[PDB]
């Protein structure tokens, strides 16, 4: 921040920050007719929307007024995006202006007194951001002088005519060195040390604490050929230090890092053992040349902003001192952010089980060169690119397409094809290969590209989409500029990239996939959308325009567009580790993917099977396991977390906090800097009661035993199914076994998972007489459906199948006392009689639990464990560095709420808020936040994200149930209590046509229970959760007055579809905010009026609804909400074919 | 809780030791993210395919600007002549200031 | 910032295509007939809204993001539109265009655009199907094969000539040696179309003298036909390559030959003029 | 209402409309209609901006009806239409009256007798000349213009304002 004094003597302090759209309104108010002489018929939206940068300066009081927009080409048509370099050199052959080093301004305004200061500060800011920008060019029609303001910064230069007319334009120039110097470099001297010494001590004590205060000086003295030390100087004084050494312990690097791309770190040698004759992952290239890389090994620099450009300039001088050396290495210890100097380096990739204490970075002597240039494909490029691509996987395809475009002017179909090469010192090393999109509408329906474009100012003509892009990685640091030039040259605003599920077809990488090299760094991931289920047969023409409606081979979308193309997008190197996914964990990974402000690099997922959802199942496999409906195959494909998430297979087997390390069994070690535990709850073996039916005890005796763990051998014909991989394993085994034809099988456990298994086995085709089904009595007598009518329907379906149903029983011993593996016959105790049953196979869903193995691994950790894992209401374990969530977690007794847990809520809301908390530790862009007040420690805060369970049920019914978080309570108890709810219910469960909702006496909806033989639109119905009966079209009257025939058909009608639409909930937020606004001097808000009327602060003879509704409709606020709705319809009408506003007519 | 800052320097390049970690290739068998695979050798071309352009001078020509101090600092005055006398030996004991530091400090105090 | 635009351009842009109809995005187009409702009922342009007038003020039809609707158009029957042209000058990022001959010649040359149907719903717009495109004003047309077969498109221009370089059969003028021109080859660069251009140009010219109505196609409106148009224009006007190329560029912005065809056209220019007058080293080819 | 221009005269429940009513649509079409749930749920007649009547019966808020009648009251068939055709080439008034009550030269679609003024044609709404490709409205202003297909249809089919031979 900088201090500016008005000529009035008023003082302000100001900051510069990168424009945010709310600024635009304020800045546009500044604009003047004078400014319109400079840039008139600018409407800011267009220029910002095409901008290469928007920069704003603002004062401590958040008075906003200083702004400028800059782009890579001039205003006033004096030249073109096609080219300008020759014409400007025709102005002055000496100016090295090129898209490497050049930008033009296109607007500014500020309140004059602060304005003159602000312009200087903005200029300084831009030159501080973009170090190759050695100049800013400023151009006006010749009849204008710049006048004082700009004359303070810009100087005049030979004129350009209008490209068309006898209308001249004058050209004026500003110099970086005038407003932000270079450095000066000289090889260090002892006097230099004293300046630097406070800088190091500001950064760190530790080095001095080892060496003593004069270590830096002794190092300066130390130098020779093997170690040179060099400093930058300003004001006749030093403030930067860099160290280099010639030594590099090549055996370490050759083990640790795949130098396949980087043979050059060694000299060539004619043996070139660069290849083998999974062992490829074990193989290491045996280089036999000599070390021709050198390291940097000490660096600090600061006025601080002076570091930003000047660090790069050090590399130029450093290379001068090593005639023999061409690569620079630096190893960076974990948690340390990429300060500017490293960011230019390529980040080396460690090998498939490297573990180093450091990450490693590379930069190369050629990077110093500046003849890097783009040109569009011509013949000679063929030879260069042939030399280049020789190791590329699809080298043939890429070459063939380059040759094609050199002949064709087109792709094979005929649509746009554009191919670009990077030329360097009359040499080539770049290739890009890009195609022009037209399913842009399909993109916009599937993903939130709108987060990063105001699409309506763009046009269907303007979009590029990438396919192949490969480079000398050294240039990759420049490459962000390469994308800028690509977009300029192609006259495109956007590049798009599609990441295609890496399972692919069962064998084929279908040609929708692309061969993506490095570009993925620079793009952003785009949050995935949710289409409404469309009743297209009720719509005909009025469908969502069929292109959007289509399915397509489902894939993730990544993107860049010009305004992004500057953002450094600061990487995070911290090793952040997330454990398990069952029920929940994925939600955390989503939020860390889906925030473009940051770029996670070391993040790793550990799971029994790694990623979720690998398998191309067929739906019967899904029939096995009751679902929460919050994820599916296409969801996992869209989320595509593997693109950035690093994955290890198999669960973890010990914690060890003192290292901050975690074990995967067999001593395979991972290290964490934050550890998030999210295994979910998992089933555990159904332990036999031990005491037998054959022993005729009283049941409570056996009940106590039934709680205990099993610790015998495991039956080869007993099954525990946590996961799709388990289901497939079991199903393949069954198909390779007789039992499906003939056997008698037990599924045991009264949970929904049993009924889903039973339906699944009936689908596979086992006779219902085959099926035996036993469901022990509960510790609390809430059925797994809490709907006696639907339960009775299922039980009658089981009767029609002839499934063998047993309440009350408890598991006496399969094989009694005989060897248990395989099971063959089984006993069950009861309140009155023995049971025996014949059991070819046994399926458990008896009790979910933390895994014994992981439970033990926690207890070894001495993380507090009270049978379930203990956290505060802000996820801290007893370790500040370890945090946990999901149904495996529980709060301290002080909360006096051992009934209320993360088990109660949605999964996603948990993961989302946990990530939001953990981001605050990671994100520099929000302020770092304190540890909680104890006042928060008083309470568990009321989440609301409804919890989903849903199932297919015996006799091919569909079932879906959604809940407000609660301690269980029986349906009939709540219904007989008057002080709760009105219910709404259209149904006959056995007839396969069933809804139930409960509404609360607050007249919101806070239940769903639906039972079906129809593929319900669960995504749509989930939005029904929490809705007011008014929002459901005054639903209550519709239920009362014989008006609804049934619920399912009635939701087809178009008005509901907005209620399903996701933006509409945020529009409802807007509408509330509008009511929160205060419109007139005399008036409270409509909210405050309601508050008074509802709290008996006013008392009435009419009921409050009548008074409030009258006062609202009389008030003007209605017009404001109506207008707001109509506006939202305009935006959303692109998505939605059924909302009336001016625009329909 | 956790921090982000250090002396910001390298180390493990040291020729002196492959020692302290023993086996460094000791982790689990990785399954990388996609992005690094897209960086890896089959997606990238190799440095030896790239041209070594000819000249150091071409880089020097590509330089653009006048450095910070080089010119305005110029004066007729002999530099070493600035130096005060002081009696500190040439080869101080480690932990003492080396001789040249004392000279700078004394002269700077005097100025 | 008010400008005159020829009705031929209206027929180019309003049935411009690029996979989609450009009419299926509103920022492409606005068109706002200030005049009577009753005329609009009798018909209007093929996305043209009906203006609302009120005490002789116009009620702004913000049916679209007027701020940036890139092409922005008005018509009366002839050329109250003019003042609407004036008011618009404040608005669009592009200048604002008036439709020279607001109705009389534009639909007098192309009736079909008149219709009593007001809006076309997004499905209906996206489902739209293009009429053939016009190259030489009023006289020679450009088309893709399924347009050239389309019975209505063929009949409505009262057409009978085909002009094409392709292998793929079409339903009409089979063997009518004087009212069919057809050549057969791939869009392969060694297709030495240079000689065939002379025959093509003379055949089109003869239909000019006959005032026959002529469609041109190369299956997809793509490439061979484009080069043939470059040759036709250069020989018909003794124009440079660069002039013909600039005209072609608007004629249908997808139009583009290939680099061997570019070489053939460069030799066509050198034969007509005697020398190269256009330099192919720019990428704009 | 306002945001498209729709208009209704009838009863409201919960604030949404449920009615036996006359009605206006921002076509400036008039309608008479019954409503349910804020939707048409009626057998109702739609009176055009040109007065004529369409009919609409409503099922669950969709229409299922056939009837039309012109603004003159001519009863119409959308199919097979038996009118001024092979059974008898008489217009609506000429079939109802027979010989028009006094045999004014409106034994033809419009009269008292005149030449078509400009030149052009009669096609009932408008005057059009094949030598100008322009249609005009009976106030001699303008109408939609037409190229060859419609021009050729007019040229053969209808009556020019040729000179009265």
């Amino acid at each position: 921040m900088s201090i500016l004094t008005s000529p009035r003597g008023k003082v302000e302090v100001v900051h510069c920050r990168r424009t945010e759209s709310q600024d635009i309104f304020c800045i546009k108010n500044l604009v003047r007719k004078f400014t319109q002489k400079l840039f008139g018929r600018l409407n800011i939206i267009y220029l910002l929307e095409k901008a290469n940068l928007a920069v704003t300066v603002c004062n401590d009081k958040e008075e906003i007024m200083a702004h400028s927009i800059f782009l890579d080409y001039p205003n006033w048509n004096v030249a073109k995006q096609d080219n300008w370099i020759p014409l400007f050199r025709e102005l002055d052959k000496e100016i090295p202006c090129t898209p490497l080093n050049t930008l033009f301004m296109h607007f500014f305004v500020a309140v004059d007194e602060y304005a003159t200061g602000c312009l200087k500060e903005i200029i300084r800011t831009v030159f501080k951001a973009v170090p190759e920008l050695y100049f800013i060019f400023l151009i006006v029609p010749t009849y204008l002088s710049l006048g004082s303001t700009l004359i303070t910064v810009f100087d005049q230069v030979g004129n350009i005519p209008c490209l068309n007319y006898n209308e001249d334009f004058a050209v004026h120039i500003c110099h970086r060195h005038n407003h932000y110097p270079q450095l000066h470099i000289r090889k260090a001297r002892v006097e230099d040390h004293d300046d630097l010494m406070p800088i190091f001590m500001h950064y760190d004590n530790t080095l001095k604490e080892i060496y003593g205060e004069y270590f830096l000086a002794e190092l300066i003295e130390a130098q020779d050929k093997d170690h040179h030390a060099v400093v930058c100087e300003v004001e006749g004084k030093a403030v930067g230090f860099m160290s280099v050494c010639t030594s590099v312990n090549l055996p370490l690097l050759h083990e640790c890092f795949d130098l396949g791309p980087f043979h050059g770190f060694c000299t060539p040698h004619p043996d070139d053992i660069l290849k083998p004759s999974v062992e490829s992952s074990h193989f290491r290239p045996l280089y036999l040349g000599d070390p021709i890389a050198f390291c940097i090994q000490l660096f600090c620099i600061d006025v601080l902003i002076s570091n930003v450009s000047l660090s790069l300039d050090f590399m130029s001088f450093v290379f001068s001192l090593f005639p023999g050396k061409n690569f620079c290495l630096i190893s960076v210890p974990h948690l340390t952010p990429e300060f500017v100097l490293i960011q230019n380096f390529v980040k080396v990739v460690p090998f498939n089980n490297c573990t180093l204490d450091h990450d490693l970075y590379v930069f190369h002597r050629a990077g110093l060169l500046r003849s890097i240039t783009i040109r569009l494909a011509k013949f000679l490029d063929t030879a260069g690119v042939e030399k280049l691509v020789s190791t590329l996987l699809l080298s043939t395809k890429i070459l063939d397409d380059l040759a094609q475009y050199n002949e064709a002017g087109r792709d094979p179909d005929g649509t746009a094809l554009q191919v670009f090469v990077a030329e360097v010192a009359d040499q080539i090393v770049g290739i890009a290969v890009i195609r022009k999109e037209m399913d842009i509408e399909y993109i916009r329906s599937h993903y939130n590209i709108e987060d990063f474009i105001y699409f309506s100012h763009h046009q269907q003509e303007e979009h590029g989409r990438l396919n192949h892009f490969a480079l000398n990685p050294i240039f990759r640091h420049y490459t962000k500029f390469f994308l800028k030039e690509i977009l300029r040259l192609g006259y495109k605003s956007c590049l798009y990239y599609p990441v295609y599920p890496q399972t692919r077809e069962g064998k084929l990488q279908s040609s929708y996939s692309h061969s993506l090299t490095s570009a993925l760094h620079y793009l952003v991931p785009v949050r995935p959308r949710r289409q409404i289920v469309y009743p297209l047969e009720k719509l005909g023409i009025n469908a969502p325009s069929k292109e959007v409606s289509k399915d397509q081979v489902s894939f993730a979308l990544n993107h860049t567009n010009r305004k992004l193309t500057l953002e450094p997008k600061v990487t995070v190197n911290a090793r952040i580790v997330v454990v398990g996914a069952s029920s929940v964990g994925i939600s955390f990974l989503e939020t860390l993917v889906f925030c473009s402000h940051l770029k996670f690099n070391n993040l790793t997922l550990i799971s029994t099977h790694g990623l979720p959802g690998k398998r191309l199942l067929h739906n019967e496999q899904r029939k096995f396991l009751a679902s929460d409906h919050c994820f599916n195959d296409k969801d996992y494909a869209l989320m595509s977390l593997c693109s950035w998430v690093n994955v290890v297979v198999g669960r973890m087997t010990a914690i060890d906090r003192a290292a901050k390390q975690v074990v995967v069994s067999k001593s395979e070690i991972v290290f964490y800097d934050h550890l998030i535990l999210c295994t979910g709850l998992q089933y555990q073996v159904p332990c036999p009661t031990g005491a037998d039916t054959e022993q005729h005890l009283t049941n409570r005796e056996v009940l106590e035993l039934s709680k205990q763990r099993y610790t015998g051998t495991v039956p080869s014909n007993l099954f525990i199914l946590n996961d799709e991989e388990d289901c497939v394993r079991m199903l393949c085994w069954l198909r390779n076994s007789s039992i499906l034809t003939e056997g008698k099988v037990i599924v045991y456990g009264n949970t929904l998972d049993a009924y889903t298994t039973v339906e699944t086995l009936l689908n596979i085709g086992m006779k219902g007489s085959g099926i035996y089904f036993v469901h022990p009595p509960t510790e609390s007598n809430i059925t797994c459906i809490n709907n006696n009518d639907v339960e009775s329907a299922v039980e009658d379906a089981l009767s029609a199948a002839g499934v063998t149903v047993f309440h009350d029983a408890l598991l006496a011993q399969w094989n009694h006392g005989q060897h248990p593996d395989p099971i063959y016959n089984a006993c069950f105790t009861t309140s009155t009689k023995p049971i025996r049953l014949e059991c070819s196979a046994f399926f458990s869903f008896y009790k979910k639990n933390v895994d014994y193995e992981t439970f033990k691994a926690f207890n070894d950790a001495c993380l507090v464990y009270d049978g379930r894992l203990v956290i505060d209401t802000t996820f801290h374990t007893n370790d500040i560095a370890i945090r946990a969530a999901g149904s495996l977690t529980k709060f301290s007794n002080r909360y006096y709420s051992n009934e209320w847990t993360h088990s109660n809520f949605s999964s996603k809301e948990i993961g989302f808020q946990l990530a939001a908390a953990m981001l605050s530790l990671f994100d520099p862009t929000l302020e770092p936040v304190t540890e909680p007040p104890a006042d928060l420690d008083r309470l568990i805060p009321m989440y609301k994200g409804a919890k989903i369970q849903g199932g297919i049920l015996p006799g091919s019914y569909h079932y879906l149930h959604i809940s407000k978080p609660a301690i269980p309570t029986p349906l009939n108890l709540q219904r007989s209590q008057p002080d709760f709810g009105s219910d709404v219910v259209t149904g006959n469960a056995k007839k396969g046509t069933y809804f139930r909702l409960y509404i609360n006496n607050y007249k919101l909806v806070e239940a769903i229970t639906c039972f079906s033989k129809e593929p319900f639109p669960s995504s749509n119905y989930i939005r029904l959760f929490g809705q007011h009966e008014q929002v459901l079209n005054n639903l209550c009257t519709r239920f009362d007055d014989k008006l609804i025939p049934d619920l399912y058909s009635y939701f087809t009608e178009p008005w509901c579809m907005a209620l399903f639409h996701d933006r509409f909930i945020d529009l409802k937020k807007e509408l509330r905010q509008i009511l929160i606004s205060k419109q007139e001097e005399d008036k409270p808000t409509m909210e405050e009026i309601a508050y008074r009327l509802e709290e008996e602060e006013i008392n009435l003879n009419e009921k409050p609804q009548k008074y409030l509704q009258r006062v609202f409709e009389d008030s003007i606020y209605k017009s404001l909400l109506e207008k707001s709705i109509l506006d939202y319809l305009h935006y959303n009408q692109y998505h939605l074919p059924m909302y009336a506003w001016p625009g329909i007519i | 809780p956790l921090m982000k800052q250090r002396g910001f320097y390298s180390d493990i390049l040291s020729p002196g030791t492959l020692d302290k970690l023993g086996n460094v290739c000791c982790g689990p068998y990785m399954s990388q993210n996609l992005i690094r695979q897209a960086d890896l050798d089959k997606f990238t071309p190799k440095v030896d395919s790239f041209v070594i352009p000819e000249d150091f001078q071409e880089r020097v020509e590509q330089q653009i600007i006048g450095a910070t101090t080089r010119l305005l600092t110029q004066t007729d005055f002999p530099l070493q002549s600035y130096e005060p006398k002081v009696q500190v030996p040439f080869q101080v004991l480690p932990g003492q200031c080396p001789r040249k530091i004392e000279i700078e400090r004394r002269k700077q105090q005097y100025l | 910032d008010l400008l005159f635009c020829e009705p031929t351009e209206l027929y180019n842009i309003l049935n411009q295509v690029s996979k989609l109809s450009r009419l299926a995005e509103p920022n492409y187009l606005c068109l706002l007939d200030v005049r009577s409702k009753r005329q609009y009922d009798e018909s209007h342009v093929i996305t043209a809204l009906r203006v609302k007038k009120r005490d002789h003020q116009y009620l702004i039809p913000e049916s679209v993001d007027l701020e940036c609707v890139r092409y922005c158009i008005v018509y009366d029957s002839n050329t109250p539109a003019v003042e609407f042209g004036q008011i618009l000058i404040h608005f669009t990022r592009q200048p604002v265009y008036v439709l020279r001959g607001g109705y009389e010649c534009f639909s007098g040359m192309y009736h079909f655009f008149r219709t009593q149907k007001i809006i076309w719903m997004p499905q209906e717009l996206d489902a739209f199907q293009p009429y053939p495109v016009e190259i030489l004003p009023g006289r020679v047309y450009l088309g893709k094969i399924s347009q050239a077969c389309n019975a209505k498109m063929h009949k409505d221009l009262k057409i009978k000539a085909h002009v094409n370089i392709s292998m793929e059969t079409t339903p009409y003028f089979i063997g009518n040696a004087d009212k069919l021109l057809h050549i057969k080859l791939e869009d392969s660069p060694d297709t030495l179309l240079f000689d065939y251009f002379r025959h093509i140009c003379h055949f089109i010219e003869l239909h000019l003298r006959l005032h026959s109505v002529v469609l041109v196609f190369s299956t997809r409106g793509i490439s061979r036909s484009v080069a043939a148009v470059v040759a036709l224009l250069m020989h018909y006007n003794e124009e440079t390559l660069k002039r013909s190329w600039a005209q072609v560029k608007k004629c249908k912005t997808n139009m583009r030959p290939n680099r061997a065809f570019v070489a053939q056209l460069l030799e066509w220019e050198k034969v007509l003029h005697g020398e190269y007058l256009t330099d192919i080293s720019e990428p704009i080819y | 209402m306002q945001y498209t221009g729709s208009q209704y005269f009838g009863e409201y429940i919960n604030g949404r409309m449920e009615g036996s009513a006359e009605y206006i649509l921002p076509t400036d079409t008039r309608y008479i209609g019954e409503m349910k749930d804020g939707m048409f749920h009626g057998e109702g007649t739609l009176f055009f901006p040109s007065g004529s009547r369409f009919d609409a019966i409503w099922k669950k808020g969709l229409v299922v009806k056939g009837k039309y009648t012109f603004n003159d009251g001519l009863q119409y068939e959308d199919k097979h239409w038996h009118y001024c055709d092979s059974y008898d080439r008489r217009f609506y008034t000429e079939i109802c009256y027979g010989l028009k009550p006094s045999g004014i030269s409106q034994l033809t679609n419009m009269d008292p007798p005149r030449r078509i003024p400009l030149g052009y044609y009669d096609c009932g709404d408008g005057f059009y000349n094949p030598t100008t490709r322009v249609i005009k409205d009976y106030r001699n202003r303008f109408l939609r213009n037409a190229d060859d297909d419609e021009h050729e249809w007019i040229v053969r089919t209808c009556r020019k304002g040729w000179l009265p031979m």
